[PDB]
């Protein structure tokens, strides 16, 4: 029905 | 006043260097007033309320994707007078218009009716 | 810490302010460079309309800081 | 200074108001008129939407003025 939410990720503003 | 663009799409949590998805999935949807000013709000998908509310001006704020994490539908939003950023995520089934309401999203904030 | 107010026309108005500063002050320093009363003039900054009491710094209002002029009806 | 209130029928209504009149009071002669609560109504004027605590002046309303007007038929909420 509905997709589910990924997984948490780093972040690096480059 | 009609809305200019809404999908669904959740709001995440970056704190230091990571991003987390809030399982709290809301929808993204954007509407211009007779003031001509695009208001861009989120909506809880929870109670279907308006949960956040920010007119964005044109060349205000940048709405992109983030390569990051490659796996489902993650975009940003990068203010770019506001200096802020907002992380969002795509709950619709199929992306077969993620493209375009990505593009509509900034051709909605960048680009006013 | 000077801020850029863009108008609807596109014609933009450095002004002079201090993070400290308020809105209300703000406005009035716009009606001395323009004319626009606080009650026509609406500064918009962050994405979101200013209040009025609040500081620049309260909106992350800096130096160049584009802010948004958003004028209402000119009785018309 | 009256004006002329077409409602979604057509039919229009006359209402008796002054050019300094504040929106709100020109909404409640229409209430008056067609028993429309001010939260069931909507005027226009010129293309301009009458925001309450303005005058009719604001929206160079002068007598004998069309006014748009609009009732909530959804209701909304």
């Amino acid at each position: 029905q509905e997709p589910e939410p990924p997984e948490p990720f780093e972040y690096i503003d480059d | 006043n009609k809305y200019l663009v809404e999908f669904r799409a959740g709001k995440m949590s970056l704190k230091g260097t990571t991003v987390t998805p809030d399982k709290r999935k809301g929808l993204v949807y954007i509407q211009q007033t007779d003031d001509s000013l695009i208001h861009f709000c989120w909506k809880d998908r929870t109670s279907g309320n308006v949960e956040d509310d920010l007119i964005i001006f044109p060349d205000d704020c940048e709405f992109k994707r983030v390569p990051q994490c490659p796996s489902g539908r993650v975009y940003v939003l990068k203010f770019k007078a506001g200096s802020k950023r907002l992380f969002f995520w795509m709950q619709e089934p199929k992306t077969d218009q993620d493209e375009e309401h990505c593009r509509k999203v900034n051709e909605y904030l960048n680009n006013p009716p | 810490m000077q801020i850029f107010v863009k108008t609807l026309t596109g014609k933009t108005i450095t002004l002079e302010v201090e993070p400290s500063d308020t809105i209300e002050n703000v406005k009035a320093k716009i009606q001395d460079k323009e004319g626009i009363p606080p009650d026509q003039q609406r500064l918009i900054f962050a994405g979101r309309q200013l209040e009025d009491g609040r500081t620049l710094s309260d909106y992350n209002i800096q130096k160049e800081s584009t802010l948004h002029l958003v004028l209402r009806l000119r009785g018309g």
